[PDB]
């Protein structure tokens, strides 16, 4: 807006182109061990195995579990 | 035997129609420049409309050549030469008698510096460039290919607008004529077995499993110097940046499209055993020019060259959707074929719109342009969304159709290929933004004009013909089908 | 007020396509290239709209979901 | 600002108040409705209910496309 | 509880799959009463409340027919 | 009269007829694949 | 103050040309060495090697031999 | 000049073509090509028919397609296996 800035001294190479505070390869650091927690929680719920505790037993329609109402042979 | 067409309107008097006009320009004095330039106008306008009526009886049934005339050589009649399009070279045809009048329209300002040289030599590529696409025969089709080289030399040298012009054209013919030296040898060893270059008696030989991969090299010698594919790609961003505006346009719009055209209409039906062979190899290549040549035009600071880059990644694609050997492979490399045709050569038209008030070509002088220039913003807007293939434009139809063709014979290849939709987007609306956002730079440009009548009215046959083909693509695909099928089916009988 | 005050632009902005307007009571002179090229437009659309909707639809399509019919109709009726 | 009182464009630019931008409203809204009667005359056609609606429907007044669909055994 | 609506009905019916089970003659009449009332939720309260203590006692059913196996989990556990 | 009847019949009017482009097709393969043994015996010929 | 030609600013301009001219500053260097020999062999390499794997599942999915190539 | 009215062809196979050696008769092998490209043509002409039928049949049957529509698909999917130039050969 105001005044852009004209070029006084060369160019880098890479001047087309050119998260303050952290580091990169430590932000890498938290962020997998944010995702950790969540691969922690999924090994949680294997250890869990709650489909092992369900308590009722599996639904059954009837007519063969609809047999031919999903497309079975008539 | 004379295959003398019913037709009136035939493809000899279309050939004919821009030489005429060379030839009555040749005698007309430099100070007539407004008698020059009309005739020059009318001239190529004459042959598009013919190209218009070329394109009304034709018959999208058949599988055979229609239209077919022939044109001798000899009285002993041994060696006579056929004319004759189908259903993948008559778009062609038409694109070409489409986008000359355009180059004469876009230097319609400066044509009393350009001169009657100038207009000739467009007429001199249109003549060349209908007579190539017409060919049904390699030799001729060899002659008639390696003979556009002169005017198109030309055209960089003369009109180019700085001295790097002069290795610009140098490279292009060099390049060229390389690969046009060995598609000769190819046409030369074909004669030894047959006695004949005539296309239709080629397409009823039978070749030898490996007489067809030395053939197939040959060929693929000429043809991926042509399309470009990588690694001998470096010469088109130098030409089709240092050439003028028109001579872009016709670089890019047509010439590329010679190395597909020859893909589609002499290696995969000649050599379907040979074309099996090397489809792994072809996908290869393809793939990473798509990558590597998407991810170096991202990276690219020159608004030509990052429009001319963005043509190698397109006729890539365009090269796994015809090596894919179904329909939807072969539609869609076609279809992408005329659809870059007018998509680059309305990029490459902005950018000289740019160019012939500011005289750079380096983004970072522009910005903001939006504000100043807000109907070239919107058809820069336009043909960038083109450019990415956005559904509703003629492009994505295309891209689309290859990426079907593609997934049903090898998915890996379908998915390297898929990439181009997010780095083709990117470099697009980086250049778009760069371009057209943002504030203005008073101490670059601070002097503005937006397009005049003639700019706006170049533009609108472009807008038109994308859209259409965009949302009705059935007008082009049911004219094609009959020729693609027979094209897919040709060496196999069951 | 911005709906019962009338605006104050009594021309627009800027010139379409940056032409200034002709002298009063005059007309635009029109460049050499614009009557070839608009003859040529109108000739593109009277050709492409009459010719493409008037020519016969002969693509293979057609001809052959006319033959599918009619096989799917001998075969269905006959056993 | 300055220059953009130069600029044209369709969407009229900054601050954009045209004088007779009412009676230019009522013209844009006479065109919209003159656009949407073929739409709607092709709309009505074009409509396919293979199935009779539980009451009567607005629809049924002009589309006459209703319960058609039940021999798709002959559908092409 | 044994199935009373037949595969006729609960096909005219256009009952969702899911819902054919042995609660679905009584889903029928529900269905009606919610498309003639507009699916109001003050509306076809009797109905609802019907159909809904069917499928609780088919969930209720299950409950206890689970509870029966897990107390055999147990007997093999505690004879191993 | 109507544009489009006077439309039809001049389209198919410009077109070829199929039969015939599709039969000189035949005259040129036919032609061509017993033709293509004259000229390769010049080339045979003896220079002594 | 004259023209609608861009004022050109020199660093820019070297810049630019800089761009266009890299061929001259190409040194067989280790680095590039290595890029060459990763993105510029054995890379392509690794995709034919994976398109062609692609139609021999495909094949051997047909109980069909492996088609041959190249 | 073209009659009008539709394109017209031969139903049956050329008769001169050989399958054992298919570059003997060259015009019987163009006209063979020809033949089997607008057989292809007839049977997707033949899977788009019956992709309609299935269309309807879902549309017009609701949450009963699966039981009403299985003699319509199962025949949409067989006319698929090797149509066209797809993923199927022969
Ligand atoms: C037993 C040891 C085995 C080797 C015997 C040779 C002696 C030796 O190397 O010194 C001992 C040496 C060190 O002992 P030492 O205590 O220092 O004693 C030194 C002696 O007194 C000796 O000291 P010296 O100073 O008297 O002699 C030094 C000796 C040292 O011997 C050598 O030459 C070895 C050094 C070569 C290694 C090169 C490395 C490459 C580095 C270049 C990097 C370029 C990259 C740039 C990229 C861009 C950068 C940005 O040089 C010679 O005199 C030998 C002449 C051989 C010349 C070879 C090439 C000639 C061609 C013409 C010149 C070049 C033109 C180019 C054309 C190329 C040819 C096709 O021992 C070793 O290094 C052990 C070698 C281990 C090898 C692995 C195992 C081998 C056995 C495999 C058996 C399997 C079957
Ligand atoms: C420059 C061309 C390469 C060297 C010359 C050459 O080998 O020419 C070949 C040019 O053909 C090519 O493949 C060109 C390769 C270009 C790539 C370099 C023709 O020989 P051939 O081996 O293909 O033919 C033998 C045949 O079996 C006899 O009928
Ligand atoms: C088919 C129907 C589509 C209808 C969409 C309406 C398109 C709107 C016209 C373009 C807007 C325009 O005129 O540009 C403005 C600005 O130009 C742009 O911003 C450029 C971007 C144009 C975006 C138009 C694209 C609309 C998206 C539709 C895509 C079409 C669908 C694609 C598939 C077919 C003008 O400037 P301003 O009046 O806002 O004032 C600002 C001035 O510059 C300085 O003050
Ligand atoms: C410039 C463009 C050149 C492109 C190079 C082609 C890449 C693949 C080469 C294939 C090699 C090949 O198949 O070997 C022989 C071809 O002759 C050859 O060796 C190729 C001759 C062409 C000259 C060398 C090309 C690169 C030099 C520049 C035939 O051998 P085969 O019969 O075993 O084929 C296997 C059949 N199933
Ligand atoms: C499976 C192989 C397939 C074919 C690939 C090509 C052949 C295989 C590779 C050959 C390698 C030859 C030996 C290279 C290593 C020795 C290095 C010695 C030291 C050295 O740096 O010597 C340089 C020699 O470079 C050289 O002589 C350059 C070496 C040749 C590079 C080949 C690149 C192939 C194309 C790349 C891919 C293109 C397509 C990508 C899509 C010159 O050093 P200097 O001192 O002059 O340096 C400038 C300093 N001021
Ligand atoms: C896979 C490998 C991942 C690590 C790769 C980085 C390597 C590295 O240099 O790291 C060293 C890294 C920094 O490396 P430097 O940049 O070389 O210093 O070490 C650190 O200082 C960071 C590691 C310690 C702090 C992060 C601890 C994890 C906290 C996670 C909390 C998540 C809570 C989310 C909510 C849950 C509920
Ligand atoms: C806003 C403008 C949008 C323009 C898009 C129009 C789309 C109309 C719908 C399509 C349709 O139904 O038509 C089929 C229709 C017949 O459909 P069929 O019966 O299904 O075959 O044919 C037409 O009506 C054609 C349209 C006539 C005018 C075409 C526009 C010509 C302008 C210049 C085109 C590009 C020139 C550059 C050279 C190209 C070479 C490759």
């Amino acid at each position: 807006v105001g005044k852009h800035i004209v070029p006084d001294k060369p160019l880098s190479v890479n001047d087309e182109l050119m998260a303050d505070t952290v580091g990169k390869y430590e932000a890498l650091a938290w962020l997998s061990g944010g995702l950790g927690f969540f691969v922690g929680l999924g090994l949680l719920a294997v250890l869990n195995d709650k489909a092992s505790k369900v308590p009722f037993t599996p639904r059954v329609y009837p007519y063969d579990n609809l047999r031919v109402e999903l497309g079975g042979e008539p | 035997l004379e295959h003398f067409c019913e037709c009136y309107f035939n493809l000899s008097g279309l050939i004919l129609c821009p030489v005429l006009g060379s030839i009555i320009l040749l005698f007309i004095p430099n100070s007539r420049i407004r008698l020059i330039r009309l005739i020059g106008l009318c001239a190529s306008l004459i042959t598009f409309l013919y190209s218009l009526v070329l394109w009304i009886q034709f018959d999208s049934s058949t599988a055979k050549f229609q239209f077919v005339e022939s044109l001798r050589w000899l009285p002993y009649e041994n060696i006579n030469f056929y004319l004759g399009i189908d259903g993948i070279s008559l778009f062609f045809v038409i694109l070409t008698t489409f986008l000359i009048p355009i180059c004469i329209l876009v230097g319609w300002s400066g044509m009393r510096s350009y001169g009657k040289e100038y207009i000739i030599a467009f007429l001199i590529c249109e003549f060349l460039m209908i007579a190539v696409f017409c060919m049904l025969d390699l030799l001729l089709f060899y002659v008639f290919f390696e003979s556009v080289l002169i005017p198109m030399f030309i055209i960089i040298g003369v009109w180019g607008s700085r001295q790097r012009k002069i290795k610009a054209a140098y490279q292009f013919f060099l390049y060229t004529l390389l690969g046009s030296l060995f598609m000769l040898l190819a046409i030369l060893l074909i004669l030894f077995q047959t006695g004949t270059t005539d296309l239709q008696i080629l397409l009823t030989t039978e070749f030898s499993e490996r007489r067809q991969i030395f053939l197939w090299i040959a060929f693929f010698a000429s043809f991926a110097v042509k399309v470009p594919m990588v690694p001998v790609h470096i010469w088109l961003p130098e030409a089709h940046v240092e050439a003028p505006t028109a001579g872009s346009v016709i670089l890019a719009g047509i010439l590329l499209k010679f190395g597909t055209y020859g893909f589609l209409r002499f290696s995969i039906p000649m050599f379907p055993e040979a074309t099996l062979c090397f489809t792994p190899f072809i996908y290869t290549l393809s793939a990473i020019a798509i990558i590597y040549t998407s991810l170096t035009t991202l990276r690219q600071i020159d608004l030509k060259k990052i429009i001319a880059y963005s043509s190698v990644a397109h006729m890539n694609l365009v090269t796994i959707g015809m090596f894919s050997l179904n329909i939807q492979g072969i539609g869609g490399s076609i279809l992408l074929m005329l659809s870059h045709g007018l998509v680059s050569s309305a990029l490459f038209l902005c950018v000289g719109v740019l160019y012939d008030r500011h005289k750079t070509r380096l983004v970072r002088y522009y910005g903001g342009l939006v504000s100043t220039m807000p109907n070239f913003s919107t058809i820069f807007f336009f043909f960038t969304l083109a450019n990415m293939s956005l559904p509703g434009t003629s492009s994505f139809i295309g891209e689309f159709l290859i990426l079907v063709g593609a997934f049903q014979r090898n998915s890996l290849v379908a998915t390297l290929a898929a990439l181009g939709m997010i780095l083709g987007a990117a470099y697009s609306l980086w250049l778009y933004n760069r371009v057209v956002s943002g504030n203005l730079k008073p101490d670059f440009l601070h002097k503005f004009s937006d397009l005049n009548g003639r700019e706006v009215f170049i533009f609108i046959p472009f807008l038109v013909g994308l859209v259409w083909m965009g949302v009705y693509p059935k007008v082009f695909l049911d004219c094609m089908h009959t020729s693609v099928s027979n094209l897919v089916q040709h060496g196999k009988f069951h | 007020s911005r709906w019962a005050t009338p605006g104050h632009e009594e021309r627009p902005k800027g010139y379409f396509m940056n032409r200034t307007p002709p002298a009063p009571g005059q007309s635009r002179k029109w460049e050499d290239w614009e009557l070839p090229c608009y003859i040529t437009s109108f000739l593109t659309i009277v050709i492409l709209g009459v010719g493409l909707n008037a020519k016969p639809d002969l693509s293979i399509e057609t001809w052959a979901h006319q033959k599918a019919l009619e096989r799917l109709e001998m075969e269905k009726l006959a056993t | 600002g300055d220059f953009r009182a130069k600029v044209w464009s369709m969407t009229g630019g900054p601050n954009c108040r045209p004088k007779h931008w009412r009676r230019n409203t009522a013209i844009a809204m006479f065109g919209v409705f003159l656009v949407c009667i073929p739409i709607a005359k092709l709309s009505a056609k074009l409509e396919q209910r293979p199935h009779m609606p539980v009451r009567p429907i607005p629809s049924q007044i002009w589309c006459k496309n209703f319960g058609t669909k039940d021999d798709y055994e002959k559908e092409h | 509880k044994k199935m009373i609506a037949t595969q006729e009905e609960m096909s005219a019916a256009k009952i969702a799959l899911g819902s054919r089970d042995m609660c679905a003659h009584l889903l029928i009449p529900l269905n009606k009463c919610r498309q003639a009332e507009f699916y109001l939720p003050w509306k076809c309260e009797d109905e609802r409340h019907v159909y809904e203590k069917c499928e609780y006692e088919l969930v209720m059913e299950r409950m206890l027919a689970m509870k029966k196996i897990r107390e055999e989990e147990a007997l093999a556990k505690q004879n191993k | 009269g109507f544009i489009m009847e006077f439309a039809e019949n001049l389209v198919l009017r410009l077109m070829e007829n199929p039969e015939e482009r599709d039969r000189k097709a035949r005259e040129h393969i036919y032609e061509m694949h017993e033709r293509c043994k004259k000229i390769k015996e010049m080339w045979a010929l003896p220079i002594r | 103050g004259g023209g609608m030609e861009t004022n050109k600013n020199k660093f820019i301009e070297d810049w630019g040309s800089a761009r266009e001219n890299l061929e001259h500053n190409f040194r067989w260097t280790r680095r590039n060495f290595a890029l060459i020999g990763i993105f510029g062999i054995a890379l392509p390499i690794i995709v034919y090697k994976g398109i062609v794997k692609d139609f021999h599942m495909q094949d051997e999915d047909a109980g069909r031999p492996h088609r041959k190539f190249l | 000049g073209r009659k009008k009215g539709l394109p017209e062809f031969e139903e049956s196979a050329p008769d001169g073509f050989d399958p054992e050696n298919p570059y003997k008769d060259p015009v019987a092998m163009v006209e063979m090509r020809e033949h089997i490209v607008r057989e292809k043509w007839i049977q997707i002409e033949k899977a788009k028919i019956l992709r309609e039928k299935v269309k309807w049949c879902y549309r017009v049957e609701g949450v009963n397609h699966y039981q009403k529509c299985r003699h319509l698909v199962q025949q949409y999917l067989d006319s698929t296996r090797g149509v066209g130039w797809g993923k199927d050969h022969r």
